[PDB]
């Protein structure tokens, strides 16, 4: 191994 | 009361497939200026944005926004069923929980007339600050769906490399490990299977290849695709559609800081 | 003793392709005018019936009447083993239990000689009545098995109803409904890709798509199949063989209720 | 429309 | 410090996918004479050989003796990542228990650097007495796959005949059984594709096909295969390597009691 | 007829 899987939702967020 | 008919309908056949396997069920906003989708697959690693505009299509209409909730499963099953010379057209009422799709032959007296039956979705777009990338490698995209397919064999995770000369794929794994190293197509200029960076800093990250093999199912509809990359942010792969748009993947890193 | 050798091995491959997965095991009815055999699939829902014509061989001969027990599985591994411009000669004993078959390379320098051990069966020889059609369509029989596949994905029965005009294909399923038009050609070309409907009145008739799809399997016998339907009988899917005979297949409908 | 399968002997009879 | 280099990159990978199917693990021997290979199957019933004369690669450095143990299936999927006109050099120190492959295009920058882990595994060498055999069968590698392909499907043994007019090769089985013959071509005398016999003896021997289709993995090698068979010892299938060796793959009989 | 299968060892000794 060498990390851990981020989610989109960690960078992307519900619309203004 | 939506129709849009395209004379070229492989188009919508090759998106269908780009898209089947990563994700199963999305809604397609249409409105005015066109079609737009955005939806993530099952563990929200990946976000697949689908933009195509309205003057793409041979004949766009749009009468009321709507939100059609659609299984891609159903929809490229249905999709199957047009030859690539087919002449494709989409048809929806303003409520109509169904999809008309119309299949011609150009050059054959030949009429398919399929009902999809749509479904109740409501998903919640999530958006997407546009910004500068570290770097940006625009390359063939056979070529990386057979950088793609084959690290795939010595490794579940790839990490991606760039500085201003070239690119590099690395991964690891019980055979052993594998670097392939990609450099500035210094051809360019006026050519067409290049490699070109624009680094303004070195980005160095990871990605599961899982996920990466899944982009590659975009690669008919552009002979060159391009990541785009930075520190701290989902990478970008990213097909464009001649004339109507553009499939950009989105994909969450690999991360222990 | 019986001796029929063909010079176009490929008919006799193709023929055994078009019946293996349908049916496993049949009778080969032998006489001086050629060669006959029915049978029905396990189901008792389809039969299939083939004619070549002694004439078609290059040779024939049958001393004696003959009734083949022949398992069509074991026929086709063998008929695998010979190339299609291989000329065939098929061989048996007057009361034999084995069927020799011999493949001979125009080449020269090859030739195959191979011994298929037969097996009993009774099967009653079903009669079919003299009929007439209400329509006859002849068509490409690429495109009845892209039809037949492609409805497949919908449902699981076709509804094919044929008129002055057309013959249009349709199927209903889960995820919504198909409906493939096919116009009687217009204009006039001759060759494949013609549509042509012989119509007495119209008719519609609901069959089950799993077993015109193993019809399919007769395609590359024939660029062009015809389909004769009335009303409450068994739709005959025909393919010519040029200058031995035909493959028939007949396919009993779906009554409502 | 369809509801029931019939068979290929609902039509065609044994020859003797 | 070993390094070869072989422009035909492809030789490499079929070598190896003509080796992957039949045995796991092998120690490949590197001398100033070049690359050899030997081992059994799983079991002890057949035996490969591989020899890679030195002066055969574009590129041949060996200071000292090297017997390197390699997993080839964690070898062919790392050669799996290569193109067939790719540039492939192999190279190890003195101990290394790493061996390190690099692959790089022809038209284009992509080069890739791989390095496996290699096993540790003794094993002795057999020896294989010079040897002058009854009958040798030179015949197109093609014909020689598809007879042992066909025949298999009759039965799991073949009995190869071999005589100055040609060469004979029968099975048998539950279903039935076969006979190819192929007769000495002799015409005018033109091209590869042909079948020469040097007899010296007669010979009738029966081997295992089951053995015998794992041996013609090897048939994008060479064009063409020589069989060369005596009375109670193993056969030897011959396959040529392009002016550089051979891959050699020798198979016990079966006899009666 | 019969048959049995040998096998290599039966032919080849080991390079002693």
């Amino acid at each position: 191994s060498a990390v851990l899987q981020k989610k989109i939702t960690d960078y992307f967020h519900p619309k203004k | 009361m939506f129709e849009a008919r395209l004379v070229q309908g492989s188009i919508l056949k090759k998106v269908l497939e780009a898209l089947k396997d990563l994700i199963n069920e999305a809604c397609w906003d249409i409105s005015s200026s066109g079609v737009n989708l955005q939806s993530m697959d099952s563990s929200h690693v990946s976000l697949v944005q689908l933009t195509l505009r309205s003057e793409g299509f041979d004949t766009y209409r749009c009468d009321r926004n709507l939100a059609m909730g659609v299984n891609l499963t159903s929809m490229s099953k249905i999709l199957k069923c047009a030859g690539n010379e087919d002449i494709i057209t989409l048809r929806a009422e303003d409520n109509a929980d169904t999809l008309a799709l119309v299949f011609e032959a150009p050059n054959q007296e030949k009429v398919s007339d399929y009902e999809m039956k749509l479904m109740d979705l409501d998903v919640e777009q999530l958006g997407i600050p546009e910004q500068e990338y570290s770097c940006v490698v625009k390359m063939p995209s056979g070529e990386f769906a057979r950088i793609c397919r084959d690290l795939s064999h010595i490794g579940d995770a790839v990490v991606i490399s760039c500085a201003k000369d070239g690119v590099k794929f690395s991964a690891s794994g019980e055979l052993g490990n594998g670097n392939i190293k990609l450099s500035q197509t210094s051809n360019v200029d006026k050519e067409e299977e290049a490699v070109t960076i624009e680094m303004n800093e070195p980005v160095q990250l990871t990605f599961a290849l899982r996920y990466l093999n899944f982009f590659t199912k975009a690669t008919p509809l552009s002979s060159t695709v391009t990541l785009s990359m930075s520190a701290d942010v989902p990478l970008v792969v990213e097909y464009k559609i001649a004339d109507m748009g553009h499939l950009k993947y989105y994909l969450a890193p690999k991360i222990e800081d």
